[PDB]
RNA sequence: GAGCGUUAAUCAUAAUGGUUUAAAGGAUCCGUAGAAUGAAUUAUAUAUUAUAAUUUAGAGUUAAUAAAAUUAAUUAAAGAAUU
RNA sequence: GGAUUAAAACUAGAGUAGCGAAACGGAUUCGAUACCCGUGUAGUUCUAGUAGUAAACUAUGAAUACAAUUAUUUAUAUAUAUAUAUAUAAAUAAUAAAUGAAAAUGAAAGUAUUCCACCUGAAGAGUACGUUAGCAAUAAUGAAACUCAAAACAAUAGACGG
RNA sequence: AAUAUGAAUUAAUGCGAAGUUGAAAUACAGUUACCGUAGGGGAACCUGCGGUGGGCUUAUAAAUAUCUUAAAUAUUCUUACA
């Protein structure tokens, strides 16, 4: 919701909408790329990678990502 | 400038003071038996025995 | 007072040169070039420079629709050929500052890139494609030959069809126009972004810096600034189909396949002599149609220069571009028809072809003094701050996509190894895709590993044969 | 909350820690950290287009460009008060997205009120793969709906076929009751087909809503028999 | 850098900011006069009920 | 105006502390003056005109119809996390002004502190005013030029 | 933490840094001069490797938020030569050096 | 609490940054939507192949 | 304060030890004649017999100043010389008498700090 | 150290200050002096100032349109209750 | 410099229900010059003046430029598929940053500029003396000596609270 | 007339010990404290009038909730299907 902006994320919204604000995709798309490639590394360098989400629902993709 | 070429010399020209390999060239002709040295722009006092 | 022709700016670390000649189409003149040259140079020597991004203010209209030569033509009319020389002097001087420059340089082709702006791109191993991407090489309809080194780079940086110059040949005899995801596969452009995303790619640039005790120079920048872009690089249109079918592909490498002593007639014989399928035989004719309507010097000029500077080192090979120009605009043999057929379609709007009189079949000796040093008049290329050379460009395979050379070299290597394996179009997918680093997930290398393997290997058994 | 530094020096304070001799060995991720240099700027971007409509952010109309006179038949030859204020707020708060096909889909469903009660399913498929044709109102992979009405009318405005929205509002609008028309006979036929010829059915939608209804009207007998109890005692007092 | 900081008003276009400027007042002088004359016929409408006699 | 220039000076120390990319300021001679210094020394991106809506995209001719709408925009930087144009102050003030001659401004770039200026330091741009131009203290040096030290910027 | 130290010898020019209640005012010096500082920053200057500094400390000198102050200012008021450069895209060249150069 | 203490131990880190996050207090931000099962699981599982990818190019080296 | 007030006047105050021997008038001592001789109580914590004497000095300013050392023999009329310095437990004295002055005498007996105490070196 | 101590004195030792709550915002506003401060462009001069011309962003004047019925002073009234 | 300035107080003349310093009584209490009760004078009211003092407080002088958000009202304007929607200001609330001894401040107690008032340990003391003003009470101005190494603020943990 | 000195005479105040008469203040300090002002009282203090919070923002519910294929179908799924 607008009301919850935390506005240092102005530069990543490319609107708002429908009373929330849409964050612009060309960048996640770019952003989301950058951060495989760091995953990618650190996987093929032998390092450990641990994931952690604590929100109900997630232990399922959690468990198979590690 | 990033480009810019700075060298002693120029450094000694913002300094206000000569190169520094003039002062070492300078130091060495200060020996008695060394070459360079010289003492006679000094010799222009009239003085009366 | 006026704009300047070209404008510098400072990107972070990253230096921007983007050309401002927007009613020219960023047309590159003497003042636009040495202005470039004498500012790369600084930007060689400071040490707070790690990339140059050259582009244009006008995409994606253009970023350079090619060198000024309707100006060259008037000094040709004019006799000023010391003002000619002093134009492909500078112009030929900043395409080998760009081959051999020791820093990252990504120019963005955000629109028609023709001529001279192949010469700023072609050079680089981080040349950028879009949509909006317009490569061609028309000097053939102009009387000129191909210039800027692209005589040394096509023969060597194209993909599909360049065993032998094939693929190269058809693009600078017939000026063919290439639009973006074409360009970008055929090995013209060594990555391809969407214009959106160019904005945010030149921040991302100016941001990247060398790590730890790494000048920009390292072979491992290099590496960040391919990693760099491919972030912005995004997946091929779902429609999107490769312009050239295999047939219009064998079209081309059968008919422009010729020896070290080749002619243009030789091309016309196979061009007229071709028998496949229909659509290949259709496309020949297509070919000798347009080749037909070009300069006949033109042609037999530019087949020399192909088969001269494809095996030589850069320096000589833009030497002798530079050699050959000024050889053209003072035509002592009256053997080529530059000037006149340059102000017929140029300073002149005429939409018909010019009417061709140096039609004959110059000797090899005639070809020999067009394209040789005339010792009356001494020219030579200005000096850049790297002064190298060599015969194969140092980073431009790494960043692009596989030629189809290399792909045979793997499947030969697989096929003579000691494991007695098969080879198979999977594992070659798999090799180029997920193997060599630099080439990790790049934009359509499974569909030309596909495009090769369907048209120069044989499928026998679970293997792989290279036809 | 401050922009915090910490968290993208990572690779910086290591290297200090392996210079000193504080860490013997080099991490793993120290490598692939340094070729992929994290964005450390946190800068707040302004933006000049409105990326829905096109609208230009952060153009003044000066004087010399309002030569005519307004509404009102006055000239305007000063910049008025709103002209003078700073307006660079505008340049950073994100711009409010607009479509002209929200105000035909509120339009749509305030004259079909029921069309609201077939049910709508919001998770997308895939985007990418949609090849839709909207020379026709049918498509194949998606639902007969008021969306296909609205982008009916789009393609009609596209074309120029009809000039006025409302126009081609009107045009779409029919085919849509064409294509329902066809689907409440399909619908209608087909189920007394299949009872011609013995097909049995336990519970109707009719019948399903009576079970409901009993099972709450249950409750309530209860509930109000004892309410009515407590209420003739407390009465009494 | 080079271009002038200001560049004053020519003659000839002080001459139309002037003549823009004398419209705009004379116009609202005008209308509000007529608007007064339309509210003293709306008054003069309904006299008939007014006793001054 | 020196307080113009005072309230630019903080106006900008504002702008980077949030970190936004692009600013104005007011529209005046010394104003340009001052921002394309800070330009050519590298503390600014970038330099427009324009208006009080934003920069302008194509050149808009000020005259007096529309001076009181115009601005400079500036583009700030920031590197590694941190803002290039961390300070800006007056070393001049409208209460104080000093006018130091090119003996006096030798010494300031010296290490000497002179009527309370502290010196130059390693980084840092100094701005004099001689004769309504405004150029960096090592240039007027250079050019012999006795004038008012205006700001520090660092 | 590793804090800038120019020719690892002294700081960065002058600091004038505000920790809580204390205001630290530190001046880089010339090769030779020591340290003239207060003695709580005596002590870190020496582990941290500062050879050459003079400073003056006003309003609170609190022993414990001196230290913390100075450690702090060392960080977060400090930049290097090249840090400075990068971000201006500028040459900065220390005259003394250069003098004493080939 | 596990992002600080990241910080502290200079651990690298990867997030979803929605807009309500703060994003300087991670290393490598992802912004997008971390409410969906779905948004989250589809950020999670390229991130997850990305890995495997790179595990299965450090297996097969060993190999040959 | 503004630039305008510190021009009028407004600036930091200065720091000057200011004179705790006012009846001296910057002398470095002062001759006297010992009034009476008086035995006053410290104040607390303190506890003890201090012997002091008021005096009247050569200037005309009667003045108490407290003797030093173990035992005197000053008596009303013996010239005496005051010297600054009070004495912290005792308020109201804030002189010294010096011994081995006037008719005061030196500590009897007195081995260690002897010039504190008039006291001269033994043999 | 042929001086040492002590007393009397001078300099230095924090304003690279403060005033909601610790010393410290004047009850409030109006306004005189200010040897206090203060817009824009251009041209001169002997130059951060002066002068001239020009300008409208501060500060004002008038009107139009809409809005509001408060605050002063004065006069005329009402109300519940209390004794 | 000028003007205005609560309550109390004073000058003159009216008014005086109720309330109510004082005074006189009744209670309470060991005592009760009090708290509670009664009778209740000045005063509280009006007119014409004097006086210029309050915790006269936001314990926060005025002006200008500027800086990240949300919420809620208000105002003006805009639009329409007419009742909302979109804008721009103001107010208030909660905050980011920043500042701060902290409590906290939050568009200032932030970033800056200009002008005025004021402060320089406690106590002595807002006293003494003088002066000015006032019918008067008083108001303004405003010290020094002696003595001491104290004195004060925010916050912390306790103890205690009829 | 001023300056200085002494001065009959007379005013204010500090510290020291040290008791006495009450219990005014700090908690709701047992009558909320304090500010201005007036009257009264052995003494602190008491009373009237207005003001301030540096005392009461210490602020915290009159409760009630709904229908579509429960599975031969979702739940499984390991780069597969397409
Ligand atoms: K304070
Ligand atoms: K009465
Ligand atoms: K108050
Ligand atoms: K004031
Ligand atoms: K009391
Ligand atoms: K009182
Ligand atoms: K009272
Ligand atoms: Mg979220
Ligand atoms: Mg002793
Ligand atoms: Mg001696
Ligand atoms: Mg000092
Ligand atoms: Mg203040
Ligand atoms: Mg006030
Ligand atoms: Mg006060
Ligand atoms: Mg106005
Ligand atoms: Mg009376
Ligand atoms: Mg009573
Ligand atoms: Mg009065
Ligand atoms: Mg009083
Ligand atoms: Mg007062
Ligand atoms: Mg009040
Ligand atoms: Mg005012
Ligand atoms: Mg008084
Ligand atoms: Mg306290
Ligand atoms: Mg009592
Ligand atoms: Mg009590
Ligand atoms: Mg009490
Ligand atoms: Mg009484
Ligand atoms: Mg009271
Ligand atoms: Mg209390
Ligand atoms: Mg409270």
């Amino acid at each position: 919701s607008t009301s919850l902006w935390r506005s240092s994320t102005q530069s990543y919204i490319y609107g708002e909408y429908k009373g929330i604000h849409i964050i612009d995709l060309n960048q996640t798309l770019s952003y989301l790329k950058r951060a495989a490639k760091v995953v990618e590394g650190v996987s093929e360098s032998g390092g450990i990678i641990l994931f952690l989400g604590t929100r109900q629902g997630q232990k399922r993709g959690l468990e198979e990502a590690a | 400038a990033e480009s810019e070429p700075f060298g002693p010399v120029d450094a000694a020209h913002v300094l206000e003071l000569e190169p520094a390999v003039e002062t070492l060239r300078n130091l060495s002709t200060v020996g008695e038996h060394s070459s360079g040295h010289q003492q006679s722009t000094n010799k222009n006092t009239k003085v009366i025995y | 007072t006026d704009a300047p022709p070209v404008l510098f700016t400072v990107q972070d670390t990253a230096r921007v040169i983007t050309l401002n000649r927007p009613k020219k189409l960023n047309a590159l003149n003497a003042e636009m070039s040495e202005s470039m040259f004498k500012t790369l140079n600084e930007y060689a020597k400071s040490d707070t420079t790690n990339l140059v991004i050259l582009k244009s203010s006008n995409r994606p209209r253009s970023f350079c629709a090619g060198g000024d030569v309707a100006t060259v033509a008037i000094f040709n009319f004019n006799k000023e050929f010391a003002k000619s020389i002093k134009f492909f002097t500078d112009e030929y001087s900043l395409n080998f500052q760009i081959a051999t420059y020791l820093k990252p340089i990504v120019t963005f082709m955000d629109g028609i890139t023709m001529g001279g702006g192949v010469g700023l791109s072609i050079h680089t191993p981080f040349r950028i494609a879009t949509e909006n991407t317009k490569w061609a090489m028309p000097e053939m309809d102009i009387g000129f030959f191909p210039d800027v080194g692209s005589t040394f780079a096509l023969p060597r940086i194209v993909t599909l069809a360049n065993s032998n110059s094939q693929m190269a040949l058809y693009l600078c005899l017939t000026g063919e126009v290439v639009t973006g995801a074409d360009a970008y596969m055929l090995g013209l452009a060594s990555h391809y972004v969407s214009s959106e995303n160019l904005d945010a790619l030149q921040k991302r640039l100016g941001e990247i810096s060398p790590p730890f005790n790494n000048d920009p120079q390292s072979a491992y920048f290099f590496g960040m600034v391919n990693e760099s872009i491919d972030e912005f690089v995004s997946p091929l249109p779902k429609d999107y189909v490769f312009k050239y079918s295999n047939e219009k592909l064998n079209v081309i490498e059968a008919c422009f396949n010729l020896s070290k002593n080749g002619t243009i007639e030789d091309i016309m014989n196979n061009l007229r002599q071709y028998e496949g399928s229909a659509e290949g035989k259709a496309f020949a004719q297509e070919i000798k149609t347009k080749l037909l309507t070009k300069s006949p010097s033109s042609l037999q000029i530019a087949l020399r220069l192909v088969q001269e500077n494809s095996r030589d080192h850069i320096e000589s090979a833009i030497k002798r571009d530079l050699y050959t120009a000024a050889n053209m605009c003072m035509n002592q043999d009256s053997l080529v028809e530059f000037s006149e057929a340059t102000k017929h379609k140029l300073i002149d709007k005429q939409r018909v072809p010019y009417p061709w009189t140096k039609k004959e079949q110059l000797f090899v000796s005639q070809l020999t003094s067009i394209t040789s040093p005339k010792p009356s008049l001494p020219m030579s290329l200005l000096r850049n701050t790297s002064n190298v050379t060599w015969t194969q460009y140092p980073y431009h395979s790494k960043y692009q996509l596989p030629t189809e050379q290399e792909i045979a070299a793997y499947i030969e290597k697989r096929t003579n190894d000691d494991t007695g394996a098969k080879v198979t179009e999977r594992e070659v997918l798999n090799h180029f895709a997920n193997v060599i680093p630099s080439r990790r997930g790049k934009l359509g290398i499974q569909s030309l590993c596909k495009i090769v393997c369907e048209r120069k290997c044989e499928e026998v058994n679970d293997g792989l044969r290279w036809k | 909350m401050k922009i915090q530094t910490n968290a993208v020096n990572v690779l910086q304070r290591t290297s200090a820690y392996l210079k000193s001799g504080l860490l013997k060995e080099t991490p793993a991720w120290y490598n692939v950290v340094a070729s992929i240099p994290p964005s450390t700027k946190f800068t707040r971007e302004p933006r000049f287009k409105n990326p829905s409509n096109g609208h230009i952010i952060g153009k003044l109309v000066d004087v010399t460009e309002q030569p005519h006179a307004n509404n009102k038949g006055l000239y305007k030859t000063r910049p008025n008060s709103s002209d003078k204020r700073v307006g660079v707020k505008r340049l950073y708060r994100p711009p409010k997205l607009t479509y002209v096909e929200d105000r035909l889909r509120s339009l749509f469903y305030k004259q079909h009120p029921w069309e609201l009660s077939r049910p709508k399913i919001l998770v997308e498929n895939e985007i990418g793969d949609e090849n839709y044709d909207w020379s026709h109102m049918l498509q194949i992979g998606r639902p007969l709906d008021g969306e296909s009405v609205i982008q009916r009318t789009m393609y009609l405005i596209k074309t120029k076929q009809y000039g006025d929205m409302v126009e081609a509002y009107d045009h779409a609008r029919y085919e849509f009751y064409a294509l329902r028309m066809q689907e409440e006979t399909e619908q209608q036929v087909a189920l007394e087909e299949a009872e011609m010829f013995g097909s049995l059915f336990g519970v109707s939608a009719i019948e399903h809503g009576i079970q409901k209804e009993q099972e709450v009207l249950d409750v309530w007998e209860k509930k109000v028999v004892e309410e009515t109890e407590l209420m003739a005692a407390r009465t009494s007092n | 850098m080079s271009q002038p900081l200001l560049r004053n008003r020519s003659p000839e276009e002080s001459e139309l900011l002037k003549l823009k400027r004398n419209y705009n007042r004379s116009l609202l002088n005008f209308q509000a006069h007529k608007k007064k004359l339309n509210e003293l016929l709306n008054l003069y409408h309904v006299a008939n009920e007014f006793i001054v006699t | 105006s020196l307080v113009k220039l005072a309230n630019t000076c903080a106006h900008l120390q504002n702008c980077s502390k949030v970190r936004v990319a692009l600013t104005s300021i007011p529209y005046t001679k010394l104003q340009l003056q001052f921002a394309y210094n800070l330009y050519q020394q590298g503390f600014l991106s970038s330099l427009q005109k324009g208006s009080t809506m934003g920069p302008d995209k194509d050149f808009v001719e000020v005259t007096p119809d529309n001076i009181s709408t115009r601005r400079l925009w500036v583009g700030l930087k920031y590197r590694d996390n941190k803002p290039v144009l961390s300070s800006c102050k007056l070393i001049s003030k409208p209460n104080s002004r000093i006018h130091l001659p090119m003996e006096d401004m030798k010494k300031l770039c010296s290490g000497v502190t002179i009527r309370n200026i502290k010196p130059l330091q390693p980084g840092e741009l100094i701005l004099v005013r001689a004769h309504n131009n405004i150029m960096d203290i090592n240039e007027a040096i250079s050019k012999k030029l006795d004038g008012e030290v205006l700001c520090r910027v660092k | 933490k590793e804090i800038p130290r120019y020719e690892n010898r002294t700081i960065y020019g002058d600091i004038d840094f505000r920790y809580h209640g204390v205001k630290l005012h530190l001046r880089s010096a010339k090769p030779g001069f020591g340290l003239r500082v207060n003695h709580v920053i005596f002590e870190i200057c020496e582990c941290a490797g500062i050879k050459d500094l003079s400073g003056k400390v006003y309003k609170s000198r609190n022993d414990m938020n001196i230290a913390k102050g100075t450690i702090e200012a060392f960080t977060k008021a400090q930049k290097t030569l090249d840090e400075v450069a990068l971000g201006r895209g500028k040459k900065l060249v220390d005259v003394r050096k250069v003098y004493y150069s080939s | 609490n596990a992002l600080l203490e990241a910080i502290k131990s200079r651990v690298p880190t990867i997030a979803i940054i929605d807009t309500d996050s703060e994003p300087s207090l991670v290393t490598y931000p992802i912004p997008g939507n971390d409410d969906s099962l779905r948004s989250v699981n589809f950020l999670l599982g390229v991130l997850a192949r990305a890995g495997q990818r790179g595990l299965q190019n450090r297996l097969a080296r060993n190999n040959e | 304060a503004t630039l305008n007030q510190i021009k009028r006047g407004s600036g930091p105050p200065r720091r000057k030890k200011i004179s705790t021997a006012p009846q001296l008038d910057q002398c470095p001592q002062r001759k006297g004649v010992v009034l009476r001789v008086m035995v006053l109580k410290p104040k607390k914590p303190n506890s003890a017999q201090r012997k002091a004497c008021r005096v009247r000095l050569t200037n005309g300013n009667v003045v108490s100043a407290y003797i030093p050392g173990e035992g005197h023999d000053a008596q009303e009329h013996s010239i005496v010389y005051v010297r600054g310095g009070r004495c912290q437990d005792l308020p109201g004295v804030k002189y010294h008498v010096i011994r081995g002055a006037g008719d005061l005498s030196g500590v009897v007996n007195r081995i260690s700090s002897r010039s504190k105490y008039g006291a001269k070196k033994p043999s």
